[PDB]
């Protein structure tokens, strides 16, 4: 196999030119303006993540003489990675944990709004706005609900006397039959003188 | 198109009512709480194991625990990675289908909605005709009662106008016309006014041949002055 | 009939959720790494026993109390309803209605801090309109029975009476007896 | 075996090449001009090593301040600190030491980004609850909802009954009243007509 000894000094010496180099470099490419997000800053990050690939890699063909082997080589990358930044800004994270938490609370809350809400003004009116019930179930409720006889005989008495009127009659009209015949027979005896 | 994914997340952020990192974020921080109390305290509760009979092992753990923490730190982190993954991509997701084709509702959305011009209009109209239409039916019942004590009126009226026409006519009665029934057993009394009527008629005729008041009354006493016999046995 | 069974998903959940968790314990009850992170203290007889029996009391403990945590933030969710309830509507929005509607709406929201209001109002007095003229559709059919029975009685009225009015009609000269009784009184007397 | 400075460069190099690879099949997404750009300052870097850009193998610095619990130093006479070239005709301590230019973070950036995000969304959020509010006890409209015999009797029967009656019983008077004066007519003619005889013989 191959076999490369390395002293820290020597990787971190080789390290620390590839990052000078870079630096001269970028700052060819772009003037020192910094800060800059998704742009600039992502390939600064991109060429550490970089050399770690790089070395890493170098690593495997490639042994270290301080400590055992090629260990330690990953914690020396990254303590000059660390000897660079990512200072874990406590505040800006403490906006992200308070915004976080502001953002999860404030989302229960528009949804609980846009059920509560509505389904309690509907259930407001509804309950109210029903009282036609009142009337109507009034109304439905209501739906379910549970000297003379001496002008009888005076008109009788009349019917009566027409009953008289004809028994009256009919005892009269065979009467004035025979008394007829009678003056008949005695007015053709006047002209006759009536005598003897 | 805003982005289906996004109609998903307010879609499903409403209906649990919570977002669902949440969920997945409540599962990791607790699981790597466990890991941080289980380490310090693998750490802590093992101090008193330090000593093995005479020499010191007091500087041969933190290593182990250091180690094994961002080891399994690491692996923990990457496998719910994995696990939210799948739970934001099968099971928190839903089909494009649905919520393109508007198919897609919550249980808030017994709701209907549309054009709320007509629905509001149509609806307020509508339901204005059913109450007036409602208070000419109550005054049409009022009507009803009307013509019931109408009704009832003329049955008591009629019952005992016709029962008297037949406890009075017919000669049926319970106070008056009893009489005798001789009057009535000739029933018919239009045929009997009818004879009496035309004999009396008649009778009218033999009479009608004249020689009245004076002609008979006058022809008396020109006879009885004409004179005849006074006295005979 | 509440298709899917309603579940399917939150065993899902539970499913992922488990297999994640003892895929990734995969570490401790392999004492390899053991011998990784502990090359002399952990050959010790004495020490690997303490790790033996230290390394089954975290497997057992981790396991157990992380379990009953995730049963718990499935308390404090209410998961299970909500993703029942998910399946659910989901199958049924698969299944159920499709051209009332014309055209329709994004579900996100239009503006809807009044579509969502004015539409539960306008729907729930739809509702009401139903009912209303359910109630009085029962009105009208009362009234033209009790209609019909009172008509029935009143024609029942005029065909009694007409009736018993021409039966005593069937029961029950004027002028030349006029004459003949004016002619007769022309004779007067004394 | 050796441990020499070719071989160094012959490896290294080649670690670099597998790298800008590596890196050239993960520039699926060239839209990002981070890609392109890193891919040019790189593919420039390895061309400006192999082909040289300064001194490079080997040595150390200077270390400045030590840091090391193996600090400890013992020696003697012979050949002090004193520490340097010199000799050869035409041509000073040589320290120059490390030097840095520091680079920002990634969480930073995260929290930045997040920042922005949380600000818009709760925004958005708490201005939709104002909406809900107001639109609540404001337009609500309460829905407002708020309603509003023939020809017979007693005296036309008894009108027509008595009207027959007294039709009747007028026309039964007008008979009955012809026969009494028919029979006072008779009457007169015979109370005449009895006294022409008395009688005699």
């Amino acid at each position: 196999v191959d076999k490369l000894d390395i002293t820290q000094k020597q990787l971190r010496f080789l390290h620390k030119q590839f990052k000078e180099i870079i630096d001269e470099k970028v700052r060819t490419a772009l003037p020192e303006s910094s800060e800059d997000d998704q742009v600039s800053q992502e390939i600064q990050l991109q060429l550490d993540q970089f050399l770690m690939d790089v070395l890493e890699m170098a690593g495997e063909s490639m042994n270290v003489v301080d400590a055992g082997k090629g260990t330690t080589v990953k914690s020396v990358i990254q303590e000059v990675q660390k000897e660079y930044t990512e200072p874990f800004d406590v505040e800006l994270n403490e906006k992200v944990r308070k915004l976080y938490q502001e953002w999860e609370d404030e989302t229960v809350k528009v949804s609980k709004l846009r059920r509560e809400a509505p389904q309690v003004a509907v259930s407001e009116y509804t309950k109210q706005e029903n009282q036609l019930l009142e009337e109507i179930d009034s109304l439905i409720a209501k739906m379910d609900s549970s000297k003379t006889q001496e002008y009888w005989n005076q008109v009788a008495n009349q019917y009566g006397s027409i009953l008289t009127s004809l028994k009256e009659i009919n005892d009269k009209i065979p009467t004035h039959e025979s008394k007829q015949k009678r003056l008949r027979l005695l007015l053709d005896l006047i002209e006759k003188e009536v005598a003897t | 198109a805003t982005t289906p994914t996004m109609q998903s997340t307010s879609l499903l952020t409403e209906h649990l009512g919570y977002p669902p990192i949440s969920l997945v974020d409540d599962i990791i921080n607790a699981v790597n709480e466990i890991m941080y109390k289980c380490t310090n305290a693998m750490e802590k509760y093992l101090m008193q194991r330090n000593i093995i009979g005479k020499k010191d092992f007091s500087d041969e753990i933190k290593i182990g625990t250091a180690k094994l923490e961002s080891l399994l730190e690491n692996s923990v982190d990457k496998n719910f990675d994995k696990l939210e993954l799948y739970v934001l991509r099968n099971i928190l997701s839903i089909p494009s289908d649905l919520l393109e084709e508007n198919r897609f509702r919550l249980l808030h959305h017994e709701k209907l909605v549309l054009t709320d011009s007509a629905t509001r209009a149509h609806t307020d109209t509508s339901i204005e005709q059913k109450l007036q239409e409602i208070e000419r039916q109550y005054q049409l019942n009022v009507m009803l009662r009307d013509r019931i004590q109408n009704t009832k009126e003329l049955l008591t009226e009629v019952v005992q106008f016709k029962k008297k026409v037949i406890d009075l006519l017919r000669c049926d009665d319970n106070l008056t016309t009893a009489l005798h029934e001789l009057w009535d057993d000739l029933k018919p009394l239009d045929v009997a006014v009818k004879l009496i009527t035309t004999r009396l008629k008649q009778i009218y005729l033999e009479n009608e041949e004249f020689y009245s008041i004076d002609q008979v009354n006058r022809l008396v006493k020109r006879y009885n002055e004409l004179r005849n016999t006074s006295i005979v046995r | 009939g509440m298709e899917g069974t309603e579940h399917i998903r939150f065993q899902r959940l539970v499913q992922v959720c488990n297999k994640a968790l003892e895929e990734s314990i995969r570490k401790l009850q392999s004492w390899e790494k053991i011998h990784e992170c502990f090359p002399n203290y952990g050959q010790t007889r004495e020490g690997i026993e303490n790790l033996t029996v230290c390394q089954q009391q975290v497997i057992k403990l981790w396991s157990n109390l992380s379990r009953v945590e995730f049963d718990a933030i499935f308390h404090e969710r209410s998961i299970e309803e909500k993703l029942n309830q998910l399946d659910d509507l989901i199958n049924k929005a698969r299944s159920i209605d499709t051209s009332s509607s014309s055209k329709k709406l994004r579900k996100i929201d239009d503006l809807r801090p009044l579509e969502l209001i004015e539409g539960n109002l306008q729907g729930a007095k739809e509702s009401t309109l139903e009912r209303i003229n359910n109630k009085l559709q029962i009105i009208k059919e009362s009234n033209e029975a009790l209609e019909t029975n009172l008509k029935d009685l009143n024609d029942n009225i005029f065909q009694e009476l007409d009736q018993l009015q021409q039966v005593y009609d069937d029961m029950l000269p004027d002028e030349t007896i006029k004459q003949a009784v004016s002619d007769m009184i022309i004779e007067s007397r004394q | 075996s050796f441990a020499q400075d070719l071989k160094m460069k012959q490896l290294m190099n080649w670690c670099l090449i597998r790298a800008l690879r590596k890196l050239e099949i993960k520039n699926s997404q060239n839209k990002s001009e981070s890609r392109k750009i890193t891919l040019t300052i790189l593919k420039d870097f390895v061309r400006d090593i192999r082909k040289g850009s300064h001194d490079i193998d080997w040595x150390x610095x200077x270390x400045x301040x030590x840091x090391x619990x193996x600090x400890x130093x013992x020696x003697x006479x012979x050949x002090x600190x004193x520490x340097x070239x010199x000799x050869x005709x035409x041509x000073x301590x040589x320290x120059p030491p490390i030097k840095l230019a520091k680079i920002p973070n990634e969480k930073n950036i995260q929290n930045k980004e997040n920042a922005k995000i949380l600000e818009e969304k709760i925004k958005t959020i708490k201005n939709e609850i104002e909406q809900w509010s107001k639109d609540l006890s404001d337009v609500k409209i309460p829905s407002y909802e708020l309603p509003k015999l023939t020809a017979t009797t007693k005296e036309s029967i008894h009108s027509d009954f008595q009207k027959r009656v007294d039709g009747l019983q007028e026309t039964t008077r007008l008979l009955k009243s012809s026969s009494i004066l028919l029979n006072e007519t008779a009457g007169m003619k015979l109370q005449r007509l009895n006294g022409c005889i008395v009688k005699k013989r």
